[PDB]
């Protein structure tokens, strides 16, 4: 009866861009959700936050990453913005729950934190769960670009540079996206 | 060449439609964020749609369920369909490439949207007599009221008087007509013996209005 | 959302001198969206800076932002006759209320003239009174009509022009409009002026029938 590493995901040091968001598979173990107060966004679909104790899923996904705070709206089900569009993306009949909260103190530095970057430029949009690392240069004219940043030819991502003294909408949140994989196989993740 | 070219807009009657254009010159539409803003009369600049380059669509509160903002790439053209147009909507009304962290660079040229429930009429053009006072420079107009729609060409003289000629902007009366003034300010001297006719031009409507200013007695 | 407030609301400045726009967010906004943009009567808007500090390409060195937080600002090193125009700031969807850059000259009272109701008019059943402000500076000016001595209120239109080319001075216009029989009403009608360029107010009237 071996316990789920979710102080791995949560408590972890430092999260990914959401345009290169982590993904943790969860199998084989006991997980107390009802475990899981300064969680100030707590957020189910499908299902709700108790029953989960009483539930098995063949896997468990924990996708983190770190947005500004006006963008976790975007994380649910059929949302659209930058962050849904290019960055990460929910399906319509997500069965799950989104958890999130502030990081001021953890990813703000006076003069700006620009590890943390999101996808600007993208031709079209994302399929749920999909993930996009390519730095290619954007090309939003009718003539190539070939690796040279100018005219009509931007680089695709660009950085929060979050700053301590930017509004809550504007400053860094942690997030986690548990996702529950109903496969065919014999259920490996289960509660107390 | 990179540039925006719009068209599409006139005059509407309130509730009506229309499809404002905007083709596009050396930038791709589909794989840029792309928006309407709109400038009413006298007032500043107001955001009204944009469409992302994945094709989400956002619109502004005041156009909401009224607006959408669409697309062609076989055109390369940025749409905008209003609908239920109210006479707010009023306003010039530019298409915009907004590249987000760089501005918005690329502007259209911009076209006017008239919204009101009013026919096309030609002007009563009416004297402002000068002074019998006039305490050493006298002033003399004429009134261009209540006509429709923009715009009317005033001049002095057949184009003759231009110094002193003030041609002050057209007021919306709440009838919905237009009301214009064009003065100029001559020497008192010259009252009895040059004679001041202005000429009023309103396109719309073919009218011509050559009216002596004199003064009254 | 986030307010942008520009100030001032109107710049008064001459060529070659120095102007500096602020525009002030309500919150704390990032830097890499705020764009300063220029405007000329009957032009589309011009992007001057992006990024708060970066000029856009064929920008005249002589403009370059600053700024960062609540505040930034757009500064005209040595203002040409050309740089005199109307100033955006904006933020994504935002933009601020903007501030006009004028000539700036010595005050100049207005002239002030009324101008009775047309007979042509009278006849149609609606009076037109007009007063003319003529040639002044600054642009505030306060128009107040009165009937009988009797201050009219929500009867009235006024209009500007633009500032003149020669003088750099402004002109007012402004309509007061009734009924024929209001009109033959009364007797005396007045527009009284407000402006710097006045000791006191002047009041310019006349009778209904000389
Ligand atoms: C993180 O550590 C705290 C103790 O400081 C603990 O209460 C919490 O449960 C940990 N997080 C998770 C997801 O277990």
């Amino acid at each position: 009866t071996n316990l789920c590493p979710f102080d791995e995901v949560f408590n972890a040091t430092r999260f990914a861009s959401v345009y290169a968001w982590n993904r943790k598979r969860i199998s084989n173990c006991v997980a107390d959700y009802s475990v899981l107060a300064p969680f100030f966004a707590f957020k189910c679909y499908g299902v709700s936050p108790t029953k989960l104790n009483d539930l098995c899923f063949t896997n468990v996904y924990a996708d983190s990453f770190v947005i500004r705070g006006n963008e976790v709206s975007q994380i649910a089900p059929g949302q659209t913005g930058n962050i849904a569009d290019y960055n990460y993306k929910l399906p319509d009949d997500f069965t799950g729950c989104v958890i999130a909260w502030n990081s001021n103190k953890l990813d703000s530095k006076v003069g700006g934190n620009y590890n943390y970057r999101y996808r600007l430029f993208r031709k079209s949009n994302l399929k749920p769960f999909e993930r996009d690392i390519s730095t290619e240069i954007y090309q939003a004219g009718n003539k190539p670009c070939n690796g040279v940043a100018g005219v009509n030819c931007y680089f695709p991502l660009q950085s929060y540079g979050f700053r301590p003294t930017y509004g809550v909408g504007h400053q860094p949140y942690r997030v986690v996206v548990l996702s529950f994989e109903l496969l065919h196989a014999p259920a490996t993740v289960c509660g107390p | 060449e990179v540039q925006l070219v719009e068209s599409g807009g006139g005059l509407i009657q309130p509730g009506g439609s229309l499809r404002l254009s905007c083709a596009a010159s050396g930038i791709t539409v589909t794989s840029n964020y792309m928006s309407w803003v709109r400038q009413a009369p006298g007032k500043g600049l107001e955001w009204v749609s944009v469409i992302y380059p994945g094709g989400s669509t956002f619109y502004a509160d005041s156009v909401k369920g009224r607006f959408t903002i669409s697309r062609d790439n076989s055109k390369n053209t940025l749409y905008l369909q209003m609908n239920s147009l109210r006479a707010e909507d009023t306003a010039v009304y530019y298409c915009a490439r907004d590249l987000v962290v760089y501005g918005m660079d690329v502007w259209g040229q911009g076209t006017t949207v008239t919204v009101s429930s009013a026919s096309t009429k030609g002007p009563s053009v009416f004297p402002l007599a000068p002074s019998s006072k006039s305490t050493g420079t006298a002033a003399l107009g004429c009134l261009v009221k209540d006509y429709f729609p923009e715009p009317v060409t005033v001049s002095w003289n057949s184009g003759a008087l231009t110094s002193g000629v003030h041609t002050f902007p057209a007021v919306l009366q709440s009838s919905g007509l237009y009301s214009l003034s064009s003065v100029v300010t001559v020497p008192s001297s010259s009252l009895g013996t040059q004679t001041y006719i202005c000429n009023v031009n309103h396109k719309p409507s073919n009218t011509k209005v050559d009216k002596r200013v004199e003064p009254k007695s | 959302e986030i307010v942008l407030t520009q100030s001032p609301g109107t710049l008064s400045l001459s060529p070659g001198e120095r102007a500096t726009l602020s525009c002030r967010a309500s919150q704390s906004v990032s830097s890499s969206y705020l764009a300063w943009y220029q405007q000329k009567p009957g032009q589309a808007p011009r992007l001057l800076i992006y990024g708060a500090s970066s000029r856009a390409t064929g920008i005249p060195g002589r403009f370059s932002g600053s700024g960062s937080g609540t505040d930034f600002t757009l500064t005209i090193s040595r203002l040409e006759p050309e740089d005199f125009a109307i100033y955006y700031c904006q933020q994504g969807v935002t933009f601020g209320g903007g501030t006009k850059v004028e000539i700036k000259r010595t005050v100049a009272a207005p002239s002030v003239f009324i101008f009775p109701p047309s007979d042509e008019q009278l006849k149609s059943g609606t009076a037109s009174v007009v007063c003319l402000l003529n040639n002044f500076y600054p642009r505030e000016a306060k128009v107040q009509w009165k009937v009988d001595n009797a201050l009219q209120s929500g009867n009235s239109q006024e209009s500007v022009t633009e500032q003149d080319s020669k003088d750099s001075t402004y002109s007012l216009s402004s309509t007061l409009t009734l009924s024929k029989a209001d009109y033959e009403k009364h007797k005396v009608y007045a527009c009284e002026v407000t402006h710097q360029g006045l000791s006191s107010p002047v009041t310019k009237s006349f009778n209904r029938g000389e």
